[PDB]
């Protein structure tokens, strides 16, 4: 059974926004109810609210969300939140779960079953696709039998952006670092990786969902 | 609006040792109580539901107890793995309306220490194609440390004091060791008017320091 939000964007401050949750291997009925919790960046889990999946029960929210949220049943396997008048506290990855049972009845107030995040970023900025530039050590080091490389991915609106190497056949010891966020607004993250030194090129694949980037970079051992 | 109060807001301990993390409730719940645990960039995981059983595949070494207001997390024969944030949640209100709702505590970080490291410290100097845009990024990185470590950028001797940002990743599931990068940004008219850069990665009394001077890259 699964989760999958889907529809988190840059919108400007005081708009709207349509978030969806989708199950797959399974779909509603009753028993249990699905719904929406928020985490800011480097903040706590806020609930959000909740709607009992068969319709019939209720429909609870949060008292800082009644009004501007709202959360409905748009099928038997996608339920929707609408977001009105968004402000930058806002601005958060929106997950999606389904609360767990231990029986056929009802549910216990846990939620089991969770999506992966969609995010929100509620910004008064336009997207901005990053600038990838190599990561590779000084021409007049020395080298060594292995050699650390890497990517720095600069100056991009909104999150996320995906760092993948040499099209995800590599992965052993590859550090991707948290994307931190400098005064412009505009998020940087460095990821590197460290492989033998075959003199064999590594390339990374740097993806910005929100503006369509897909940039390719090969990382030459840098001696000159 | 219940409010959950988590207590601590980090706990740090060694590999092997116990820990307890508690929270309590402004008003009165139901013993519908769970508890979860969220690595870094990843989903909660549920640990425990109605306060004390266990999620399927939670090894027996996470135990809950507590009834009423107060509820305990406790966590024994700890590894590096199971460093992440937890956070505790509760239900309140009548199930058989629209009136009441859950709340989340405000997470506790656990910090499972292991023999201490000293970073090996990598610095990248700016790409060739970074300079003609005005901006130069100097990125540096730490690796396979522990404890935590603080970071000083040094443009020929001059701790600088803006641009700079820092990033750290969570701990790794197997020696317990956190990774580094620290990126410090200067304009090209700035970068080229200077010679030595320095990244001096300190651990109290120890500091690892790895530099490059520019005419040399």
């Amino acid at each position: 059974q699964s989760l999958e939000e889907s529809g988190g964007d840059l919108v400007k401050p005081g708009a709207s926004l349509t978030l969806t949750c989708t199950a797959s291997g399974f779909s509603f009925s009753a028993g249990y109810d699905m719904c929406w919790v928020r985490q800011a960046p480097g903040k706590g889990l806020e609930w959000i609210a909740c709607i009992y999946a068969d319709g019939s029960g209720s429909t609870y929210y949060a008292n800082w969300a009644k009004g501007r949220f709202t959360i409905s049943l748009a099928s038997s396997t996608t339920v929707t939140l609408q977001m009105t008048g968004l402000t930058a506290a806002d601005t958060a990855t929106y997950f999606c779960a389904r609360e767990g049972a231990d029986g056929p009845d009802y549910g216990y107030a846990a939620f089991s079953l969770w999506g992966p995040g969609t995010l929100v970023t509620v910004s008064s900025s336009q997207p901005k696709a990053p600038s990838v530039f190599p990561l590779a050590p000084c021409c007049g080091d020395t080298p060594s039998s292995t050699v650390t490389l890497g990517c720095l991915v600069k100056g991009y609106l909104p999150e996320p952006v995906t760092v993948t190497w040499n099209s995800g056949t590599l992965t052993n010891g590859v550090r991707t670092f948290p994307s931190v966020r400098q005064s412009s607004g505009l998020y940087s993250l460095s990821s590197v990786v460290s492989v033998t030194s075959s003199s064999q090129p590594v390339t990374c694949n740097v993806a910005h969902p929100a503006t369509n980037t897909k940039v390719d970079k090969t990382v030459a051992p840098s001696t000159c | 609006d219940v409010v959950m109060t988590q207590t601590p807001a980090s706990v740090e301990a060694a590999v092997g040792g116990t820990v307890t993390i508690k929270c309590q409730a402004s008003q009165s719940i139901s013993n519908y109580f769970s508890w979860y645990q969220q690595k870094p960039g990843q989903p909660p995981k549920l640990l425990i539901y109605k306060a004390s059983t266990l999620a399927s595949g939670v090894p027996s070494r996470f135990k809950g107890s507590g009834s009423g207001t107060e509820f305990t997390l406790t966590i024994s024969d700890l590894e590096c793995a199971d460093a992440a944030t937890y956070y505790c949640q509760s239900f309140y209100g009548s199930v058989t309306s629209d009136y009441g709702g859950f709340a989340f505590g405000g997470g506790t970080e656990v910090v499972v220490k292991g023999d201490p490291v000293a970073p090996t410290v990598l610095i990248f100097p700016p790409a060739a194609d970074q300079v003609a845009t005005g901006t130069v990024t100097i990125v540096c990185v730490a690796n396979k440390y522990f404890p935590d470590v603080t970071v000083t950028w040094e443009v020929d001797g001059t701790t600088q004091t803006t641009g700079i940002e820092n990033s750290k990743t969570p701990q790794n599931s197997a020696d317990c060791t956190y990774n580094l990068s620290s990126t410090l940004t200067l304009t090209s008219t700035q970068y080229n008017s200077h010679k030595e850069y320095t990244c001096k990665v300190t651990q109290g009394t120890t500091s690892v320091v790895q530099s490059f001077n520019r005419g040399d890259c």
